[PDB]
RNA sequence: GCAGUCAAGCGUUAGCGACAUUGCUUUUGAUUCUUCGAUGUCGGCUCUUCCUAUCAUACCGAAGCAGAAUUCGGUAAGCGUUGGAUUGUUCACCCACUAAUAGGGAGUCUGGGUUUAGACCGUCGUGAGACAGGUUAGUUCCUACUGAU
RNA sequence: AGAACUGGCGAUGCGGGAUGAACCGAACGUAGAGUUAAGGUGCCGGAAUACACGCUCAUCAGACACACAAAAGGUGUUAGUUCAUCUAGACAGCCGGACGGUGGCCAUGGAAGUCGGAAUCCGCUAAGGAGUGUGUAACAACUCACCGGCCGAAUGAACUA
C-alpha cells in the first residue's frame, strides 16, 4: 500500500519474538504426556505441537513480509526517499535474509514432522521436538540485526510523509535560514519550527491550503548548500530527489540580505548549476 | 587410486590401425595472406604456400630491415594462434618473441632448516638470483644463497613480525618493514642494521614501494614509500632517514601502493577509494577514482615489474656507473610503457568483491573495462611483465586470465584445490607460478593455458613464491617452517 | 574399535592427471534420449563441476556497512554512497524510471472442495 | 506521518510536571519491586527470572574486569590479517545397541497373525542403488523419512563444518550386519567426500576422501555428524 | 549435536565446568511448486462436570501509542466459544458472521470398523493353504439420581 | 546387565509406622505383678499444653518410602571467615571545586566529553575523565570519578553455614 504504511506491526525483538512463539506454543497446545500413553498418541501430540509452532512462525514472518511497503516498483520518488533514509540495499538484503529464514524453518520443520513419526520410545521423540526447537531458535538467532534495523526504519517509515507526486503540488525551496520555513508556516495551516539556523526543518514537512475551491499540497526541505553533485547530504540529497521528481514549479527562496551570509553570487550559482532541474 | 576407464576393443581396433603420416612434403597449397602488428601497426601482402613457420617468420624481417624473430598469430571466432595453414584468407599478426627463454622449472631440492616460524613474504634479488631473502614469523630476517641453498647473515634489530621484505630495485639496500611500528634497511653484505630504524609509524606496515631507478638521480639514492594500517603512507629518505611529508587522505588503511614510473603513487586503502598521490606534487593528491564495491585489497600496474629490476635485465650485467644505469633503467622502462607507442602504464585495482578493476590513472576518471568473472576475493592481481597479459588469483580455486587492453577474458586454471595465494610472473611471461592454501605448486604454461607440471613438497600453507629475475631458479616459503627451492 | 593402520590412513585420493581428463569429458560428454545410463560413476564433479560461468553475484555490502550503521540512532551514513555525479543524469534517470512507473500502470464464490487433489495425502 | 515532530512537542510542553517525579520514584520503587518478585513468578517463570538475572550478573561482572583491566594501562601474511580464522578411535567402547524393538514388526495381512516383517527404526544411507524390490520380498524395510545422504563433518582445525554426501560404510561393530545394511549406528565409520576440504597428501595426489565416524546420534536427533579420521 | 573459544567456581591443588560464543545457522522479499513406507482402532452428536498453560468480554500495564487502529507482559474461568464443506480415509483444510468463534480430561446416541458368515480379481506355491493390496455381506427391579406417600 | 556373600518373607504371630507381602523392634501356650525396644506424651491416643539455648511468617511453610525439577537468586531472617576505611575525624547525609592548551586528531553543514572512531597527554594541584549520566543545532544547563566546609564512632566489599 501507499500513504504511511505506519501500520506494519512494530514487531518485537527477536529474542522477545522468539520468546512469545514459545510461550503461545506451550500455553496453546497440551503438556501433560506420560509413558505410559499409546505411542500412537504421543507421536501425535508432538507433532501437532511441531506443527502448530512452525505454522506460528511462518504466519508471523509472512505477516512482516506483506506488512511492508513493498519498494519495489513502488513509485521512483518513493523509491528514492527510501533508499535514501533506510539504505535500499541494505532493507532489500535484511528482507531477503528474512525471507530465507522463513524457507530454512519450513523446511525443518517439514523434515523434523516427517522424521518425528518414526520415533518408538517417547523420549526419541521428546529429543526430536527439542532438536526441532533448536534449529528454529538457533535459525531466528542469527536474524537479531536485521530485525532491529527493520523496526528502526519502521519506526521512522510509519511518519514519513504521504503526498502523491501525480497530484496538483507547488513546493517551497531555498537557501535555509532564508525565512523559508516561516513562509511555509504562514502560507499554509501547518506548524514548523521557525528558529534561525540552517536545518531548522531537517524533515520533509508536508503543508495543506486550499485555494480556487481545490487543495494545494506543499513541502518543506533545507535547500542545498555548494554541493558541487559528489559530496552531498542525506537531507540534501532528498530534496534534490524530491525536486527531480515532483511536480510542476518549486518556489527558489534567496535571502537578499545580511543574513544567511553566502555572496548573492553563490545563490545565483546554486540555481545556474541546478538550472536542469528546470 | 581411481582409475581411468580403460580403452575398449573398438579403441584398441583404432590404434592398431595405422594412420595419417606429418612428412608434408608435396603439394603444398596456397592462400592469400596479411601481415598486420598486434598492438598498432596494420600492413606485406602475399599468397605463399603451406611453408614452414620459419620462413614466414623470416619473410617479415627484410620487411622492416631489423636484419629480430616475432610471435606470430593470425585470425587476432576463430582465435587460431602447415600445421595452422591446414585448418581451412588468414591474416596474420606478429610481435617481438623476447628470444630470451626462462627454462620451465620442474625439479625440487632440499629443504633448508633455518628460521623456524611460518613464512610471511620473500623476494629475488635485482641484480642476480643467486641471493634471496625470506620473511616470517620470526623477527629476524634471513638472506638465502640460491646457488648453495645455504642462509647468509641473520638481519638483528627487530623484535616483531616482519611483515613485508625485499630487495630495493638497484639492490644497494633491503628494507624489511617490522610489524610493530618499524622499517629497517640492510645492504645485502651488513649483517647488521643499517643506522637508526624508520620509526613513528601507528601502526603496522602493509607494504613497501620503492622508488624507481628510471626516476631516481645520479648519486641520490632511491626513496622508499611505506604503507601502514594507520591509512597514511610516508616518504622516507634512504640517506637521512628523515620523512619529507606524509599524505593521510585514505580514511582506512592502506591495502597497498606501487610507485609508478610517472611519479605517480597508485595506492588503495580498505576504504573503498584509490587516492594518487605523487611525490612530485609535494605529497599531494592529482585525483581520487572510487569505483570499487568492497575495499581494494591489491594494486598493480602494467610497468611496476620493469621498476624492480633496476636496470638488470635476464643477463644480470651490473652497470658501471649511476648515470649509464639510470639511462638503461629509463630506455627499458619507455619499451615496456611505450608497447602501444605511447608511454600508458595501465593500473588494475583488486576488488574483494568477486571484481576487477581497469584503471588508466594518466587520462579521465571513467574505467576502462570491469573486470568482472570471479567467485571468491581476488587475493592478488599482477600484470605480466609483457603486459598484454593480465592473471588473478582467488580464494575460489581457480587463475583467471584476461587481456591486457581491452579487458576481455581468455582463460581460467582450475588445477588448485584450495585458496589461491600470490603468484609470480615468469621473466619472460612464458609460465606462470602460483601457490594456494594446498600445498602444492603449480605452473601454468601461457602458451595454451594447461597445466604443465606440479611441484609438490611443502608440507602446508604456502603463502607466497617468487620467480628469479633470470628465470634460473624459483623460491618459495610457507607456514612450514621451510624454505624450499625449485629449478629447471 | 580396535587401533591399526586402518582409518586415518587415505583410501580414496585421486590422481592429478585424471581431473583434467574428467573435466574435458565432463564438458564434451553428450546423450540423447536413446542413450541411458545405468551406473552413474562415482567422481569429484564438485571440481569438475563449476565452468567459466563468469557471473560475479553483487557483492556483500552488508560487510561493508552493517545493518546497524546503515540506519538507527548510531547511524554512520550522512552521506550516501555511488550518487549520481551530475544533476543532468539524475534528471535523465528520473525522467525514464517515471515513463516506465506509467507504463506498469464480496467475491465469487470460492474455490470447490472436489480439488482435493492432488491435495489429499 | 509527521515526522519527529513528537520531540518538538515534548519541547514546547517540557515533560510533563509528575513525569520527572513519577519516573524518578519508579526508577527507585525498581529494586524494591525486583526484590518482591524474586519471591513471586512462581513454577514456570522463577525459573527464568532466575536465569535472567545470572545472566545479567555475568554480564555485569564481565563488563566490570575489562574496566579494571583496561585501567590498569601466530604471524599470518600481510593479506590474511584482518580476516576471520596410540590410534584408537574418539569414541570407542559405543553404548551396545541390542537387537531389540528397532526391528519393529509390522503386522501384514487382514488377520494380523502372519507379519514376518521387520523395520529398521534407524537412520540408514543407501544412495542410488536402492531399487526397492517388489513389495513381497520387503523381509526389512527402512523408511525414506529416516534416509539421509549428507552428513555434518568436522575437525580440531579450523573448526569448519561443511555438509558432504556419504559415500560408503566400512566397518560398523556390534554385528557389522548393519554395515552390510548401511545403518548409521552411531560409533561407526563412514566415508565422506572431503572434496570440498581439499586437503593433498604428499606426492601431489590431492585427496578427496576420508572416512570418518559419526559422534552424535542420529537416531535422536535430524542431522548427522561426523568428525574426520586425520 | 559435534569440535572449539573466554573461564564465575571445584581442582590429586595435569582436568572439569554455569552463562555467552564461532562453523549446518539462492544476502536482493526469488518461489522449493516438497506433502516421502505413522499397521492403530476410532470419529462425531447432544448435555453435564473440572483445570488455566485465557480467544472475546472484564482488570488494569509497557510501547514512535498523536487518534482510528495496532505489538506485547501480567490479573481474571464470571459468562460465551456458532453454521456449511469432503470419502476418488475427514491421522485434516477451506469462510458465512461475530467482540471471539481458546486448549485439554471424566468417558459417555450414531457412522467407519475392530472378527469366524459367503464369494471374487491378482500375489505365492507341485497343493492344500494365506496374503504386498483390495471389493462385497454384518448382530450383538441390585446400586446411584429425579417426584410422591 | 552380571558374581560371591548377609538378613527377612518364603513357612509369621505381636507393639508402632493413618495403611504397604519385605520398615523399626521382637525367643508366639493358658493368667497376675513390675521394667522396656520401636512411637511419643493438645484430642481421636494410654503419656508434661515439662525445663533450657535459637531459628521458623511461609498465597495453603513444617511434620514427606532421604528421590530429583537442587544452580544460582530474595533491598527475607540468625550466626561466622578474609581484605581495607579510622579520632593523621568510621559509613551515610546538606554546600562548593570539578581548571587551564582545548572548541585535541582526523571524519564535517554539529560532535566544545555524552551521533563516527586511535591513543587518552602535558601544565596543575585537596581534585578533575580529551569524560559517567540527564539535555541541547552549537556550546550552554545539572550530577559523580575524585576532593574539601558541618557532622561524629564504627563502616564498606567478597564468601560460609
Ligand atoms: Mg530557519
Amino acid at each position: 500500500m501507499q500513504l504511511s504504511w505506519k501500520d506494519i506491526p512494530t514487531v518485537a525483538p527477536a529474542n522477545d519474538l522468539l520468546d512469545i512463539v514459545l510461550n503461545r506454543t506451550q500455553r496453546k497446545t497440551p503438556t501433560v504426556i506420560r509413558p505410559g500413553f499409546k505411542i500412537t498418541r504421543i507421536r501425535a501430540f508432538y507433532m501437532r505441537k511441531v506443527k502448530y509452532t512452525g505454522e506460528g512462525f511462518v504466519e508471523k514472518f509472512e505477516d512482516i513480509l506483506k506488512g511492508f511497503p513493498n519498494i519495489n516498483d513502488v513509485h521512483p520518488f518513493h523509491r528514492d526517499l527510501m533508499d535514501t533514509l533506510y539504505e535500499k540495499n541494505h532493507y532489500k538484503i535484511s528482507l531477503a535474509a528474512i525471507s530465507r529464514a522463513k524457507s530454512l524453518v519450513e523446511q525443518v520443520a517439514r523434515d523434523y514432522v516427517r522424521l518425528l513419526k518414526f520415533g518408538q520410545s517417547l523420549f526419541q521423540c521428546k529429543q526430536l521436538k527439542r532438536a526441532a526447537l533448536g534449529r528454529m531458535a538457533t535459525i531466528v538467532k542469527k536474524l537479531r540485526d536485521p530485525l532491529a534495523y527493520l523496526e528502526q526504519v519502521r519506526q521512522h517509515i510509519g511518519r514519513l510523509p504521504s503526498i502523491d507526486p501525480n497530484t496538483r503540488t507547488l513546493l517551497i525551496c531555498g537557501y535555509p535560514n532564508v525565512g523559508k520555513s516561516s513562509f511555509l508556516r504562514c502560507i499554509t495551516k501547518s506548524d514548523v519550527d521557525v528558529q534561525p539556523y540552517a536545518f531548522t526543518t531537517k524533515s520533509l514537512y508536508v503543508g495543506h491550503f486550499d485555494y480556487k475551491y481545490l487543495r494545494f499540497q506543499a513541502i518543506d526541505t533545507p535547500g542545498i548548500l555548494d554541493r558541487p553533485t559528489e559530496e552531498m547530504n542525506n537531507i540534501e540529497m532528498q530534496s534534490i530527489y524530491a525536486i527531480a521528481h515532483l511536480r510542476s514549479c518549486v518556489l527558489y527562496f534567496m535571502d537578499l540580505s545580511e543574513q544567511c551570509g553566502f555572496t548573492i553570487e553563490a545563490q545565483v550559482k546554486l540555481f545556474h548549476s541546478i538550472k536542469p532541474l528546470f | 587410486s581411481t582409475l581411468i576407464p580403460p580403452p575398449s576393443k573398438k579403441q584398441k581396433k583404432e590404434a592398431q590401425l595405422p594412420r595419417e603420416v606429418a612428412i608434408i612434403p608435396k603439394d603444398l597449397p596456397n592462400v592469400s595472406i596479411k601481415f598486420q602488428a598486434l598492438d598498432t601497426g596494420d600492413n606485406a601482402l602475399r599468397v605463399p604456400g603451406a611453408i614452414s613457420e620459419k620462413q614466414l617468420e623470416e619473410l617479415l624481417n627484410q620487411l622492416n630491415g631489423t636484419s629480430v624473430p616475432y610471435t606470430f598469430s593470425c585470425t587476432i571466432k576463430a582465435s587460431d594462434p602447415y600445421s595452422s595453414l591446414i585448418k581451412p584468407q588468414i591474416t596474420l599478426l606478429y610481435t617481438p618473441r623476447a628470444v630470451f627463454k626462462v627454462k620451465p622449472v620442474t625439479r625440487s631440492s632440499s629443504a633448508i632448516a633455518g628460521h623456524g616460524s611460518t613464512i610471511l613474504c620473500s623476494a629475488f634479488a635485482p641484480h642476480t638470483s643467486s641471493r634471496m631473502v625470506t620473511g616470517a614469523g620470526d623477527n629476524t630476517a634471513r638472506i638465502w644463497d640460491c646457488d648453495t641453498q645455504t642462509p647468509m647473515h641473520t638481519l638483528k634489530g627487530h623484535y616483531n613480525w616482519v611483515l613485508c621484505v625485499s630487495w630495493s630495485p638497484d639492490g644497494e639496500v633491503i628494507a624489511t618493514g617490522s610489524m610493530d611500528n618499524t622499517i629497517r634497511l640492510w645492504d645485502p653484505k651488513s649483517g647488521q642494521c643499517l643506522g637508526d630504524a624508520l620509526r613513528g609509524h601507528s601502526k603496522w606496515i602493509t607494504s613497501l614501494s620503492w622508488e624507481p631507478i628510471h626516476l631516481v638521480k645520479p648519486g641520490s639514492k632511491p626513496r622508499l614509500a611505506s604503507s601502514s594500517k594507520d591509512g597514511t603512507i610516508k616518504i622516507w629518505d634512504t640517506v637521512s632517514r628523515v620523512c619529507q611529508y606524509t599524505m593521510s587522505g585514505h580514511t582506512n588503511s592502506v591495502s597497498c601502493v606501487k610507485w609508478g614510473g610517472q611519479g605517480l603513487l597508485y595506492s588503495g586503502s580498505h576504504d573503498r577509494t584509490v587516492r594518487v598521490w605523487d611525490i612530485n606534487s609535494q605529497g599531494r593528491c592529482i585525483n581520487i577514482l572510487k569505483s570499487h564495491a568492497h575495499w581494494v585489497n591489491h594494486l598493480s600496474l602494467s610497468t611496476d615489474y620493469a621498476l624492480r629490476i633496476g636496470a638488470f635485465d635476464h643477463t644480470g650485467k651490473k652497470p658501471s656507473t649511476p648515470e649509464e644505469a639510470q639511462k638503461k633503467a629509463l630506455e627499458n622502462y619507455e619499451k615496456i610503457c611505450k608497447k602501444n607507442g605511447n608511454s600508458e602504464e595501465m593500473m588494475v585495482t583488486a576488488s574483494d568483491d568477486y571484481t576487477m578493476f581497469l584503471w588508466n590513472p594518466l587520462k579521465s576518471t571513467k574505467p576502462i573495462a570491469r573486470m568482472t568473472g570471479h567467485q571468491k576475493l581476488v587475493n592478488h592481481v599482477a600484470f605480466s611483465p609483457d603486459g598484454r597479459y593480465i592473471v588473478s588469483a582467488s580464494f575460489d580455486n581457480s587463475i583467471k586470465l584476461w587481456d591486457g587492453r581491452d579487458g576481455k577474458f581468455i582463460s581460467t586454471f582450475r588445477g588448485h584445490v584450495a585458496s589461491v595465494y600470490q603468484v609470480a610472473w615468469s621473466s619472460d611471461c612464458r609460465l606462470l607460478v602460483s601457490c594456494s592454501k594446498d600445498t602444492t605448486l603449480k605452473v601454468w604454461d601461457v602458451r595454451t593455458r594447461k597445466l604443465s607440471v606440479d611441484l609438490p613438497g611443502h608440507k602446508d600453507e604456502v603463502y607466497t613464491v617468487d620467480w628469479s629475475v633470470d628465470g634460473k631458479r624459483v623460491c618459495s616459503g610457507g607456514k612450514d617452517k621451510m624454505v624450499r627451492l625449485w629449478t629447471h | 574399535v580396535q587401533p591399526d593402520r586402518r582409518w586415518f590412513g587415505n583410501t580414496r585420493v585421486i590422481s592429478q592427471d585424471a581431473l583434467q581428463h574428467f573435466r574435458s569429458a565432463l564438458g564434451e560428454t553428450q546423450k540423447d534420449t536413446y542413450q541411458v545410463l545405468l551406473r552413474r560413476n562415482k567422481l569429484p564433479m564438485s571440481l569438475l563441476e563449476e565452468k567459466d560461468a563468469d557471473e560475479s553475484p553483487k557483492a556483500r555490502i552488508l560487510d561493508t556497512e552493517s545493518y546497524a550503521d546503515a540506519f538507527g540512532p548510531k547511524a554512520q551514513r550522512k552521506r550516501p554512497r555511488l550518487a549520481a555525479s551530475n544533476l543532468e543524469d539524475l534528471v535523465k534517470a528520473t525522467n525514464e524510471d517515471i515513463t516506465k512507473y506509467e507504463e506498469k500502470q464480496w467475491t465469487s464464490a470460492a474455490k470447490e472442495a472436489i480439488f482435493s487433489k492432488g491435495q489429499s495425502k | 506521518p509527521q515526522n519527529d515532530y513528537i520531540e518538538r512537542h515534548i519541547k514546547q510542553h517540557g515533560k510533563r510536571l509528575d513525569h520527572e517525579e513519577r519516573k524518578r520514584k519508579r526508577e527507585a520503587r525498581e529494586s524494591h519491586k525486583i526484590s518482591e518478585r524474586a519471591q513471586k513468578l512462581t513454577g514456570w517463570k522463577g525459573k527464568q527470572f532466575a536465569k535472567k538475572r545470572y545472566a545479567e550478573k555475568v554480564s555485569m561482572r564481565k563488563k566490570i574486569k575489562a574496566h579494571e583491566q583496561s585501567k590498569v594501562k601466530d604471524a599470518l601474511p600481510t593479506y590474511l590479517l584482518d580476516r576471520e580464522q596410540k590410534f584408537s578411535v574418539p569414541l570407542p567402547k559405543v553404548r551396545g545397541i541390542s537387537e531389540e524393538e528397532m526391528f519393529k514388526v509390522i503386522k501384514t495381512g487382514k488377520s494380523r497373525s502372519k507379519s514376518w516383517k521387520r523395520m529398521i527404526t534407524k537412520h540408514t544411507f543407501v544412495g542410488e542403488g536402492f531399487t526397492r524390490r517388489p513389495v513381497k520380498m520387503e523381509r526389512i524395510i527402512r523408511p525414506s523419512a529416516l534416509r539421509q545422504k549428507k552428513a555434518n563433518v568436522t575437525h580440531p582445525e579450523l573448526g569448519v563444518t561443511v555438509f558432504l554426501p556419504i559415500l560408503a560404510v566400512k566397518k560398523n561393530p556390534q554385528s557389522p550386519m548393519y554395515t552390510q545394511l548401511g545403518v548409521l549406528t552411531k560409533g561407526t565409520i563412514i566415508e565422506v567426500n572431503v572434496s570440498e576440504l581439499g586437503m593433498v597428501t604428499a606426492g601431489g595426489k590431492v585427496v578427496w576422501g576420508k572416512y570418518a565416524q559419526v559422534t552424535n546420534e542420529p537416531d535422536r536427533d535430524g542431522c548427522v555428524n561426523a568428525v574426520l579420521l586425520v
